[PDB]
């Protein structure tokens, strides 16, 4: 996958986490993305590995 | 029935095996950012900013850091193998 | 009308969508030389700023 | 008038969400328990490093700032107002009532936009980009700054490249801190809010 | 330092840099093994008294 600029592979899955309306994506201690906002719809979707 | 109590209200030695190897997996995953002297710490942004020719010379300065890092994770694993076999011996005899 | 070298100008651009494939094949320039990329890999990249 | 922050002017360093994780980041904070002018009702301020600016009231007497080097021709500024309407941001070349609660000039306009309580601001200029934090919290008070965590959320970004030492305000009871680099430890709600925070050069502790 | 500018002096500032900190790793490792050691010992006496 490639969200605009994110590049990355994993499995995607919809998510519980409420992104506050002002947060890109999320992100796990030691510092790995485990979460994104799809810029069309607006969602969040987790990603795992 | 005071044992009962003391516990229920002391297992430090065994908190610290737990919370020495935590602390070194952090340790080796928090490793995987660092540039080691190289332009970025992600090989899909040196494969796309910089032609093969240049990008070797980049990846090296990774794989470099990268396997000492991994080293010496693993070499004080050893060390600290070492010592819970030691202690492991122990309650065998007192067992 | 361009600006003097010695206090030059410096336009900054935004959320766009850049198609460096024209410049790099204008014909036009007589000097075209990336430093920090491959000028074939221009057009997949995503530049904060 | 002089008074003593707590605990206020902490801002989200930017976005990608979070959840419970006593994350670190050095960056320009208010450090906490600060030395904070008092201001009643005004004058011309420095800027030098970013500001926090909160304000409490019911009517509103505070209409917006006015930003620059010079806050005149000759170079350019930013202005911010807001009237009876709604917000109105603007770039231009301008002429500036040296006590001004309207203008005298909007020449070469480079940026237009147009559309108790207390109101806290963080206000930064980076890279070209000025940035605005804000925050709404409801006083049980009236006019007195008061004790607790608030965290100041982005709300604005604007890619102008104007210089900036000075600034104003508008009225139709406010603070002025400053922001210094500082490194902080930044405690994470579930939900991704930041709860809590420890200023880690206050002591040794 | 003084004898060179800055892109030519960081290659030999890490170069030097290398060396430095693998000492230092080889120290630390064998005074890890060497603690072990008198450990054991302690031990021993420890039974004895
Ligand atoms: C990006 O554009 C798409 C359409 O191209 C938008 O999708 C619409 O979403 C709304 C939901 O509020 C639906 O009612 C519409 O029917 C959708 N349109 C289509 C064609 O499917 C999408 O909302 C846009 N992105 C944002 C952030 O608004
Ligand atoms: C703030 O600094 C001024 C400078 O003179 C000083 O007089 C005042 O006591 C200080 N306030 C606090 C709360 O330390
Ligand atoms: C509010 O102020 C702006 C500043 O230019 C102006 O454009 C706008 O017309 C004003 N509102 C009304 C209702 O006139
Ligand atoms: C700014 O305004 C002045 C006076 O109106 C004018 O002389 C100058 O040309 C303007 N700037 C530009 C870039 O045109
Ligand atoms: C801001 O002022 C400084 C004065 O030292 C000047 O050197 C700088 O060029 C100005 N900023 C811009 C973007 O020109
Ligand atoms: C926000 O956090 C609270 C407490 O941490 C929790 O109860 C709630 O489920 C979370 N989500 C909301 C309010 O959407």
């Amino acid at each position: 996958f490639n969200f605009n600029g994110l590049t990355g592979t994993g499995v995607l899955t919809e998510s519980n986490k409420k992104f506050l309306p002002f947060q890109q994506f999320g992100r796990d201690i030691a510092d790995t993305t485990d979460a994104v906002r799809d810029p069309q719809t607006l969602e969040i979707l987790d990603i795992t590995p | 029935g005071k044992i009962q109590d003391s516990l229920s209200s002391a297992l430090g030695k065994l908190q610290n095996v737990v919370n020495q190897n935590a602390q070194a997996l952090n340790t080796l995953v928090k490793q995987l950012s660092s540039n080691f002297g190289a332009i970025s710490s992600v090989l899909n942004d040196i494969l796309s900013r910089l032609d093969p020719p240049e990008a070797e010379v980049q990846i090296d300065r990774l794989i470099t850091g990268r396997l000492q890092s991994l080293q010496t994770y693993v070499t004080q694993q050893l060390i600290r193998a070492a010592e819970i076999r030691a202690s492991a011996n122990l309650a065998a005899t007192k067992m | 009308r361009f600006a003097s070298v010695y206090a030059w100008n410096r336009k900054r651009i935004s959320n766009c969508v850049a198609d460096y494939s024209v410049l790099y094949n204008s014909a036009s320039f007589s000097t075209f030389k990336c430093y920090g990329v491959s000028p074939t890999k221009l057009n997949d990249l995503c530049f904060t700023n | 008038a002089y008074t003593n922050s707590f605990t206020r002017g902490v801002y989200y360093p930017d976005k990608v969400f979070r959840s419970s994780v006593l994350h670190s980041t050095q960056d320009l904070f208010l450090p906490f328990f600060s030395n904070v002018t008092w201001f009643h009702a005004n004058p011309v301020l420095p800027f030098n490093d970013g500001v926090y600016f909160a304000s409490t009231e019911k009517s509103n007497i505070i209409r917006g700032w006015i930003f620059g080097t010079t806050l005149d021709s000759k170079t350019q500024s930013l202005l911010i107002v807001n009237n009876a309407t709604n917000v109105v941001i603007k770039v231009c070349e301008f002429q500036f009532c040296n006590d001004p609660f309207v203008y005298s000039s909007a020449n070469n306009c480079t940026f237009e936009y147009v559309s108790k309580n207390l109101r806290e601001f963080v206000f930064k200029n980076i890279d070209g980009y000025f940035k605005i934090y804000s925050k709404h919290t409801p006083i049980n008070l009236v006019r007195d700054l008061p004790q607790g965590f608030s965290a100041l959320e982005p709300l604005v970004d604007l890619p102008i490249g104007i210089n900036i030492t000075r600034f104003q305000t508008l009225l139709a009871a406010y603070y002025v801190g400053y922001l210094q680099p500082r490194t902080f430890l930044l405690k994470y709600n579930e939900n991704g809010t930041i709860t809590d925070a420890v200023d880690c050069a206050l002591d040794p502790l």
